[PDB]
């Protein structure tokens, strides 16, 4: 009679310990394949079964022992992951075929090290895209790894890593242990990582909890993906919490929040499987079976191995179809089944070809093997909150499909990130001064405005040059739009306005500038050339063709530096850093990085220098021919005491202005504030000392 | 002649000056001397005064 | 302290009544006392009169009488000794701390012989009383403003005749320059205290408002420079 | 009698990791002939090795052990597999044999006594580099290292415990990185953090690599010290074809590097139990070997030396004989484990004992020294003692070991002393200048014109004047020569100096103007003016309220120096060295408030001032009409001062044109208000007429 | 002939009368009392500080009462002073500041004043109503006030500066009698104490003797080398003081009719300002130019100590009925009060 080995991982210890609901699942298809005549005839399966605990030890003794017993076996049947490297490795020098029913091992994969294996158990890299899917779904690209030093597990991180390469995710830290994961947990926390994925077994990751407890890594500013197919109660911890200091309570506050991926496992459609029965019907079997042998299904949902509990059953159905699906006495009657001997590799070939080429329907789904193989399986999204497992969605690989639940329950309702950023933040004027500045500045277009509309007959003020005056008034309030444009800064405009305000300023204050100080210096000089130059010979005023020459001539200079300076050079805005400071809110893990919006060039700094040096030198020789012209007076241009004190007062708020502002640059608040105080104070003395005595005189 | 008559007045003047009883200058002085020691006690500038009696004090 | 009741009831009076008389003593200081006189009215030449004439100082003969008036927020108390004869030390001592006195000199008497003595002239009269009540010593430091009264006749008059019928020691031309330069002279050659005592020869002419408003520039000058030399910048 | 122990050795030829089992199986032959004819040890049993070549394979491995196990002479220990893949499965299935295992090649740090309570190594694991490397730190005085690990356990979990190591030995550890397989990029991250002693555990194929990427990199010379673990081949930085760089490129940035490896035999010349020393064992095992060579030869000897004293302590403990040797009791696992245990001698590779199933053994120190691989010292683990006067003396770039960190360095600013010596000698100048007209107004001050205006208050102004001038030695006088505690003091002398200067010329000029005001407003003939003295009393008054504030202040916020800590510390070198410059200036929390107070009542005053030449603005007398003098110089006071507040209360790192602004600033103003005062007080007299006479009045 | 005649009587009138009072002369002054000691030095104490005037002082008469001083001066201000407390009572001010002469009624009720303008006006000061007031203006002679004093209410011998002294009746507003002959202008004037008869110097360097009822002057005194300025009297009536600018004091006497002593020191130039006796007659109260006043020994002739505390000419001068204190009026707008 057809027999066949087992091992399975029921008593503890550590690893995955899912015999406990797979032994019930094997027993339960051993008695549907032996009620069934037509599957084998005249044959029945029997199972010689043992516990591993899977401990590769132990389970290289359970193989020992029933490699060296007395009926030989057909093939094997193993259970853990651990166990089913050692066993599959070793069972190549036997010619035996491995079944792995709930080996997740990515490693496994190898048909060199593993010529004789099949696994209905999908491999561990199906955790993997849903993973990966979860982290571009939150916007996470720093992740870090705390593995468990397994092959399962290496082989389970190698996956991620290349996927996460070939995607766009970081990885940050890889921190590794055997057993105690203290050291590597305070790697975990040294390394500052937020987004960490766990690959362990039960008890490494109570003691993984345990050190999140003990150093606070967790909260509101680090996600735990962990692995799905532990216990709902004893993830968190149900079990041996005996060896853990830490109390329920602490374990349960430090499991909040973790997301959990798996594969499903279990037939999610309606259709009868091959032994005629549902998904629910083997689910309402396997519950009263696991009922009987002690387990608390009532409120519990099965101990380990629940989830994987199809696996076997399918396993053993299709131990038993490739059983039958030999034939191949009919082609030659001397070779048997019966006749299997470790030693004979043609009746091992014929089992792998069989086993190769079966394909059915099974509680699991559809089974088969190598054959078609991938079929990734339907994931399923849960996370823990309160200590329960809420799901959070569905995800389908091969579709890339991810049928989202919205029942997330992030504290805070924001979702973590994976680092602390820094954050832009521009710094401006503040705008009670700013108002401050306008409020004086349109008083100041106003008055201009007012006393342009007052001189343009009486020959009280007439005596005097009225145009220059006229003039004067026009580059003032220039002068007064220039400080508007200065201060309206980038607070009120884009980006990408920005240059546009700049250009306007560097173009308008400077024909203002020009204007108001060509006017002025126009005045001066015409007095000196009118009476000083001219001497005691007089019977000549002053009149036009003297005086517009040198206004328009500085005008017109000015006019072409800034469009020779503008199209060689146009202006950008450069962002000046300043140093990192922590927020106000310090809810919010992200950095504050203020700058201040600056305007400059490659050769805007000699343009810059070649102009101020410009203006220096007319404002100099203004002050010069002031001084030089202190005593004298004309009859037509009376106004020479007053312009006088205007151009000397120009000059020298202009002299103690423009280095003030190439130092205070920084402070923008400052640096607007002495601008727009200098020139108003300037703007609004000119117009007094030039009009206010030709206002008072007409009105007396 | 107002001259005239104005020195007629001055002699009719300097005749009634003449015309007075003149006495002997030592009389004069002992009348001077008799008044000043019988005096010299009731004069409060000559004879020290003590405050209490003394209104300035 | 051991004062009795009535003790503070006459400190309280004796202390109102020192403020009255101090407040009093206080407005009647920055009244401004002058003191015109001359050659015994010769040269008046109606200078009085020419506050009456502007009138901007709007509002027995026994003795002296008084002039008073304002002239720019400022009030003028002006005094004239008319005839006063008797001795001259009798009342000039009395008349010391005025802010200047004012000397009047007829410029039309310049060929007229004093009506009261033939034997001098009526400028040697103004002399030698210009001598007398400059050099005393109460007024050592009053300055003198001088009025040069009805020049216009002195102007239309020496073109007629020689100005050696008085002054034989001048040998200059006839011309009206030289002839107020060298009256000029011998009026302040005779200011024997000119280091701190100041003279003014601000004439007169006509009835204008110039002689009035020179009189006031006269006395700010005198009070402006007596200030200064208080402080000590003079 | 006959003695078995179980032997597993890598000796197929073709196999992998065929040399180690070729080169030590003469030792081997060696160890077993000595035990045999020796008289005293094992003097009743005859020892045998029944060993198998496992091929380096797991599965044969495995057959191997069962056949062992299955029948035979009945072994009684077991010889551990060199190749990790094999000993795995073969330590975790001989305790449930109850069967103890010795190894003389395998030094994976995953056979740890909790996981492997039956595994003794005789060949110290991984984990034993820990200790000489933080010796190493230790001994040239290291406390800032960084590590660079490959990521598979055998690199990663020794290096978690050596982490852990120098986080309990106070050593800072700068940042961590793992690779698969690109170093480059773990490199990058460790020149990013300023890592200059690193520490590094990978393979010889990542070793060049990671030298490759050194020289690319620039990771060698006198700044960089490399200390790894290196049990790599013989001349394994002189093999090509597997690194990018050439020989060449690898020997030059390897140069330096202290490597760590296993001693292969003691250099103590002590006697053995062998009855031999560690030199005639290394002269039989290179006559008898031929041209097989393996560097664990001595740990393979002195573990049949071990097992056979375990064997005799067996024999003597329990009087029965081997003989009745069964693998199901635990009694023959409890007393081997407890022989085991018991096991203490001196062998050809130093003392043997087991400290948690592990024994200490000396560790050789290389460094490369002139293109070879030459022993500086070694490192007794048993004794914890470094010893580095064993070989070659240690050989760096120039007389030092290469310094960690950076060295950085606090330095002061010399802020351009030609700036400071050129403002001295304007200040000496100015100083000339106000004695100039010191002298002259004091030899003329009997002159009417000098008289009329003061001259003692304009000796006040000039002493005033001077002061100021003398403000801009103390300025900009370096904390440098002051030291630390003398800075506050310097502040308070700039701040006093400058009030008093202020303070002496302007309450002068302004009591010269109000004694005019008294003069000229009231007329009253006989008046009290107020007097000389009185006057020199109020500007003393007004100094004693400065420095009664300025004392006020003092008593009440101290001034607590600060400092710009410039960042950049200009230029750096190949070592990295770095001075930092940290600009000067000195700060209160309350300074605000008294820069506030000050600007307040000076501007009071300044207003007063202005009040009283708007006043005296109509003087006919040309000496008493100050009116314009104080009208230009509060003016131009007044903007200084609001400039130079600006400049001073958003001081910057500049602090080179900011002390020649306020150089200028101070030399304007003193300069401007003296010859605003003085000069026409110098050409109406020394070139207009001498003597004042009154030419040009009228009444005069 | 009539003129020559008239000058040759006056000229044997003037030499009979020098004959006369050159025989009269028996005995001299300083001989007679030679044997008698002086009474050796008296500490005259500022006891009390009387300030308030804002100008100089010249006038300044006592009371019978012993404490109401009149107190004149050109700042326009008769302040009624206290001695004993310090305390003004009525200041009176006046419609012309140029006042030098002040007077006292013997009653108390009334306060006499004059000045440059040759009016003397009377104050009623003792009345129902508090303010005082003008009770009567008697502008009389030509000439400008210099002295005047009542005798009693109603009645006052006042000076002028015409060369004519008159007395006053205040009621009717006119001289009833006049006094005409002085050669120089009159300056001070004193009565005796009567109805009878008051001196009266003038600026001829001499005194006279007139009669209130007669109007003839019975005696004149000569014998100054100045014009007079302060003259004075005997407590009794036979004598009176006399000084002038020739810092000399010349007693006189009313029967002897000449010259008694002469109160003169080498070193004094200053001219006398105010003469006043004592209540015995033996000390004699005199002010001169040179801003201190000295006391005089009536019978030694000597100086019997000094007096200083102002600073400016002292130009009054009064003694009480009881003669208690004296005090001076000096131009430094101060007052004092010595005893």
């Amino acid at each position: 009679e057809l027999h066949i080995g087992g091992i399975f991982p029921i008593a503890g210890k550590g690893g995955w310990q899912g015999g406990q609901a797979c032994m019930p699942a094997t027993r339960l298809a051993l008695d549907d394949v032996n009620k069934q005549p037509n599957l084998l005839p005249g044959f029945k399966l029997i199972l010689h079964s043992n516990d591993s605990e899977c401990e590769p030890g132990l389970g290289a003794s359970v193989m020992y022992n029933l490699l060296y017993n007395k009926p030989q076996k057909l093939m094997l049947l193993a259970g853990c992951s651990t166990v089913c490297t050692t066993v599959a490795e070793a069972a190549k020098m036997w010619n035996l075929i491995v079944l792995c029913y709930g080996a997740s091992s990515p490693a496994l994969s190898d048909r060199k090290r593993f010529p004789t294996l099949f696994r209905t158990h999908p491999s561990a890299t199906v955790h993997n895209p849903t993973r990966i899917k979860l982290m571009k779904k939150f916007g996470w690209s720093r992740v870090a790894i705390l593995q468990q030093a397994e092959e399962v597990f290496i082989s389970t991180v190698e996956d991620l890593e290349n996927r996460c390469m070939e995607a766009g995710v970081e990885i940050v830290t890889r921190q590794s242990f055997l057993s105690d994961p203290t050291d590597a947990v305070r790697n975990l926390r040294r390394q500052d990582a937020r987004i960490i994925v766990g690959l362990f077994y039960v008890v490494a990751a109570r003691r993984v909890l345990c050190e999140m407890y003990k150093q606070q890594l967790y909260g509101r500013a680090h996600v735990w993906f962990f692995i799905g197919w532990y216990e709902d109660n004893w993830y968190e911890v149900n079990l041996k919490a005996e060896g853990i200091t830490c109390t329920v309570e602490q374990m349960r506050i430090a499991a909040e929040g973790h997301l959990t991926t798996e594969a499903l496992m279990w037939n999610q459609n309606n259709q009868t499987t091959i032994s005629g029965m549902t998904a629910e019907e083997f689910r309402h079997r396997l519950n009263q079976a696991l009922i009987e042998e002690g387990y608390d299904i009532n409120h519990d949902r099965y101990p380990e191995g629940y989830q994987e509990a199809p696996l076997a059953y399918d396993a053993v159905w299709s131990v038993a179809l490739a059983f039958n699906k030999t034939m191949e006495r009919l082609t030659t009657g001397k070779k048997s089944l019966r006749d299997f001997t470790y030693t004979d590799k043609e009746i091992a070939d014929e089992i792998y070809a069989a086993m190769n080429s079966t394909q059915f329907l099974g509680v699991s789904g559809v089974v088969a093997f190598s054959s078609q193989g991938d079929r990734i399986a339907l994931t399923q999204i849960e996370q823990m909150i309160d200590g329960k497992y809420e799901k959070l969605g569905y995800y389908d690989t091969q579709l890339d499909n991810l049928s989202w639940l919205n029942t997330e329950q992030w504290i805070g309702g924001k979702v973590p990130q994976d680092r602390t950023i820094v954050t832009h933040v521009l710094r401006t004027v503040s705008l009670p001064l700013f108002v401050c500045m306008c409020t004086i500045s349109s008083c100041g277009i106003f008055v201009a405005f007012a006393l342009i509309i007052f001189n343009i007959h009486r020959r009280v003020i007439q005596s005097s040059h009225p145009v220059c005056n006229t003039i004067m008034l026009f580059g003032v309030i220039i002068c007064l739009i220039s400080v508007i444009l200065l201060g309206i800064d980038g607070r009120f405009v884009s980006p990408e306005e920005y240059p546009k305000i700049c250009q306007a300023r560097a173009w308008l204050l400077s024909t203002g500038f020009t204007l108001a100080y060509g006017a002025m210096f126009s005045k001066v000089w015409r007095v000196h050339r009118f009476t000083t130059k001219a001497k005691t010979d007089p019977k000549k005023k002053v009149e036009p063709w003297k005086l517009y020459t040198m206004v328009s001539g500085l005008l017109s200079i000015d006019l072409v530096i800034l469009l020779s300076w503008q199209i060689f050079d146009p202006l950008q805005r450069y962002l000046e850093t300043f140093p990192l400071e922590d927020p106000v809110s310090t809810t919010d893990d992200i950095k504050i990085r203020p700058e201040l919006e600056h305007c400059e060039s490659q050769r805007n700094s000699m343009w810059l220098g070649l102009v101020y040096g410009f203006k220096g030198l007319i404002l100099v020789f203004g002050l010069f021919l002031a001084y030089e012209t202190r005593s004298i007076k004309v009859k037509q241009i009376n106004d020479s005491r007053y312009v006088g004190m205007s151009i000397y007062n120009v000059v020298v708020l202009c002299l103690i202005t423009a280095p003030v502002g190439m130092v205070i640059a920084s402070q923008q608040d400052a640096s607007f504030a002495f601008v727009a105080l200098a020139v108003i104070f300037c703007c609004f003395l000119s117009m007094l000392l030039i009009f206010v005595p030709k206002v008072i005189e007409v009105i007396r | 002649t107002a001259s005239i008559a104005q020195a007629r007045k001055l002699v009719e003047q300097l005749k009634m000056e003449a015309n007075i009883d003149r006495i002997k200058v030592s009389k004069a002085a002992a009348d001077l001397m008799a008044y000043c020691e019988a005096h010299a006690k009731e004069d409060p500038l000559l004879t020290p005064v003590p405050a209490s009696e003394n209104p300035f004090r | 302290c051991t004062l009795s009741a009535e003790d503070k009831a006459a400190v309280e009076r004796s202390k109102m009544i020192d403020r009255n008389l101090r407040e009093d003593g206080e407005k009647a200081a920055r009244e401004v006392k002058l003191l015109l006189l001359g050659a015994g009215e010769s040269g008046k030449n109606t200078i009085v009169k020419q506050m009456k004439i502007i009138h901007e100082a709007g509002y027995k003969t026994t003795g002296i009488v008084e002039t008073h008036f304002t002239f720019k927020d400022l009030h003028f108390k002006m005094f004239d000794v008319g005839a006063q004869r008797s001795e001259r030390k009798k009342w000039i001592h009395c008349f010391e701390g005025v802010t200047a006195i004012i000397f009047c000199v007829a410029l039309s008497d310049y060929d007229l012989v004093l009506a009261e003595d033939e034997e001098m002239n009526r400028m040697h009269a103004s002399m030698k009383l210009f001598d007398s009540i400059c050099n005393n010593k109460w007024f050592t430091d009053t300055s003198i403003i001088l009025f040069l009264n009805k020049k216009d006749l002195f102007e239309e008059k020496i073109k007629k005749s020689p100005l050696t019928i008085c002054y034989p020691e001048y040998a200059g031309s006839n011309t009206y320059e030289e002839a107020a330069a060298y009256i000029q002279c011998q009026f302040e050659d005779l200011n024997k205290r000119k280091d701190t005592k100041e003279i003014y020869t601000h004439f007169t002419c006509s009835t204008d408002t110039k002689n009035v408003q020179f009189v006031f520039d006269a006395v700010t000058d005198v009070i402006i420079k007596n200030n200064l030399k208080d402080c000590g910048l003079f | 009698s006959d003695v078995y122990i179980a032997g597993f050795f890598p000796y197929g030829d073709g196999v992998e990791n065929s040399y180690t089992g070729r080169g030590v199986m003469p030792s081997v032959k060696l160890a077993l002939g000595h035990v045999n004819e020796h008289g005293k040890i094992l003097a009743n049993y005859r020892l045998h090795m029944w060993w198998n070549d496992t091929q380096c394979n797991a599965a044969v491995g495995v057959k191997s052990f069962f056949d062992m196990m299955h029948s035979g002479p009945n072994k009684v220990m077991l010889f551990g597999a060199a190749c990790t893949h094999v000993t795995d499965p073969i330590a975790k299935a001989s305790k449930h044999w109850h069967l103890t295992q010795l190894s003389y090649a395998d030094t994976h740090p995953m056979f740890t006594k909790d996981a492997f309570p039956n595994f003794f190594r005789v060949v110290p694991s991984e984990n034993a580099f820990n200790a000489p490397r933080l010796a190493l730190l230790k001994e040239f005085n290291w406390t800032r290292v960084g590590t660079v690990y490959q990521n598979e356990p055998r690199y990663s979990l020794p290096h978690n415990h050596m982490v852990a190591d120098l986080d309990a030995m106070e050593v800072e550890v700068v940042e961590t990185q793992s690779f698969v397989n690109d170093v480059a990029e773990s490199l990058k991250k460790l020149r990013e953090k300023d890592v200059r002693i690193i520490l590094g555990n990978f393979n010889e194929h990542f070793a060049r690599k990671a030298f490759c990427e050194a020289y690319k990199l620039d990771m060698y010379g006198r700044a960089y010290q490399w200390l790894i673990m290196a049990t790599y081949s013989t001349d394994w930085w002189n093999v090509t074809q597997d690194s990018e760089c050439s020989v060449e490129e690898i020997a030059t940035a390897l140069e330096g590097a202290i490597l760590v490896d296993l001693l292969p035999l003691s250099t103590s010349g002590d006697i053995t139990v062998a009855g031999i020393t560690a030199d005639e064992y290394l002269v039989e095992y290179d006559r008898l070997r031929g041209t097989e060579y393996s560097r664990f030869h001595g740990y393979t000897y002195d573990g049949i030396w071990a097992a056979a004293l375990a064997i005799q302590y067996v024999a003597e403990k329990r009087e029965d004989l081997l003989t009745h040797f069964d693998y199901r009791v635990k009694d023959w696992e409890s007393v081997f484990l407890e022989a085991l245990r018991n096991t203490s001698f001196e062998g050809v590779t130093g003392p043997v004992r087991f400290y948690n199933n592990e024994r200490k053994a000396n560790i050789l120190i290389n460094q490369f020294q002139l293109g070879q691989m030459e022993k500086i010292g070694e490192y007794h683990s048993q004794k914890s003692h470094l010893d580095l006067s064993l070989g070659k003396p240690v050989k760096w770039v120039g007389k030092t070991p290469p310094k960690d960190r950076t060295l950085i360095y606090i330095e002061h600013s010399q802020v351009n002393p030609t700036i400071y010596i050129v403002s001295a000698s304007a200040s000496v100048i100015g100083v000339i200048i106000a004695t100039v007209f010191l002298a002259f107004n004091i030899k003329y001050r009997n002159q009417r014109y000098i008289k009329m205006s003061s001259p003692h208050l304009n000796n006040l102004i000039i002493v005033g004047c001077m002061i100021t001038y003398l403000s801009i030695i103390f300025l900009g006088l370096d904390t440098t020569l002051s030291s630390v505690a003398a800075f506050p003091y310097i502040c308070t002398a700039r701040a006093w100096i400058l009030m008093a200067g202020f303070s002496l010329s302007f309450g002068a000029m302004f009591s010269k103007t109000w004694r005019v005001h008294s003069i000229f407003t009231d007329l009253k003939l006989n008046k009290k003016v107020i007097k000389d003295y009185q006057l020199f009393m109020v500007v003393g008054v007004l100094l004693a309220i400065d420095i009664a504030i300025i004392t006020t202040w003092q008593i009440a916020d101290p001034f607590y120096r600060e400092t710009k800590q410039l960042e950049p510390l200009h230029h750096e070198n190949i070592d990295d060295v770095l001075v930092i410059p940290e600009n000067e200036y000195c700060q209160s929390e309350h300074m605000t408030i008294f820069v506030s107070i000050i600007y307040a009542y000076k501007g009071l005053l300044l207003v007063f001032g202005a009040f009283l030449a708007w006043e005296t603005r109509h003087v006919s007398i040309p000496a008493l009409n100050d009116s314009k003098h104080i009208g230009f110089s509060v003016y131009n006071v007044f903007i200084t001062c609001l400039a130079g507040a600006a400049i001073s209360l958003v001081l910057s790192d500049r602090k080179d044109l900011v002390f020649v602004l306020l150089s200028f600033f101070i030399i304007f103003c003193t300069t401007a208000t003296l010859c605003l005062v003085f000069v026409p007080k110098l050409v109406e007299l020394k070139r207009n007429p001498q003597g004042v006479v009154d030419k040009r009045v009228r009444a005069t | 002939s009539e003129l020559d005649q008239l000058r040759q009587e006056a000229e044997q009138l003037k030499n009979q009368i020098r004959d006369a009072r050159k025989a009269c002369a028996d005995a001299t002054l300083s001989q007679i009392t030679n044997n008698i000691d002086p009474v050796g030095r008296i500490q005259m104490r500022t006891r009390r500080t009387l300030r308030g005037h804002l100008a100089k002082i010249y006038a300044m008469h006592w009371g019978t009462d012993s404490r109401l001083l009149v107190s004149a001066s050109q700042d326009g201000k008769l302040i009624i002073w206290d001695s004993y407390t310090t305390n003004k009572v009525h200041a009176i001010p006046l419609r012309s500041s140029w006042v030098m002469t002040c007077a006292y009624a013997p009653s108390g009720n009334y306060v006499a004043c004059g000045g440059l303008d040759n009016i003397c006006s009377i104050y009623n000061l003792k009345t129902r109503e508090g303010n005082v007031r003008v009770s009567r203006e008697l502008a009389g002679h030509t000439g400008y006030l210099s002295c005047c004093r009542f005798l009693d209410d109603n009645q006052i011998v006042t000076s002028s500066g015409d060369t004519t002294c008159a007395l006053w009746d205040i009621e009717t507003g006119q001289q009833t009698t006049t006094f005409t002959g002085h050669t120089g202008d009159v300056m001070s004037l004193s009565l005796a104490p009567d109805t009878r008869l008051f001196v009266s110097g003038a600026c001829d360097a001499s005194a006279k003797l007139w009669d209130v009822r007669e109007g003839m002057c019975r005696q004149t005194f000569t014998g100054h080398e100045s014009d007079i300025n302060a003259i004075c009297f005997f407590p009794n009536g036979n004598a009176f003081a006399t000084g002038s600018d020739d810092a000399t004091c010349r007693l006189f006497d009313l029967r002897a009719d000449q010259e008694l002593m002469t109160y003169s020191h080498d070193n004094i130039i200053c001219g006398i300002t105010s003469v006043s006796f004592s209540k015995s007659g033996r000390l004699l109260l005199a002010g001169y130019d040179d801003f201190n006043c000295n006391v005089w020994d009536a019978l030694k002739a000597d100086r019997a100590g000094v007096l200083a505390g102002h600073d400016n000419r002292v130009s009054c001068l009064g003694v009480t009925d009881d003669g208690m204190a004296v005090a001076t009026g000096s131009w430094d707008s101060f007052l004092k009060i010595w005893n």
